């Protein structure tokens, strides 16, 4: 999941915002 | 820009708020 892969300083807000469903 | 999420509830809460609540809705919750 992007959360586990982005887990760090900044999590790709673009990836989360672009994640959607 | 850059943020410092805590990774756990904030990171996921962001995906829901960013746009993880519209396509994340489910029929009959509990």
């Amino acid at each position: 999941g992007i959360v586990e892969q982005c887990c760090t300083s900044i999590c790709s807000l673009y990836q989360l915002e672009n994640y959607c469903n | 820009f850059v943020n410092q999420h805590l990774c756990g509830s904030h990171l996921v809460e962001a995906l829901y708020l960013v746009c993880g609540e519209r396509g994340f809705f489910y029929p009959t919750k509990t």
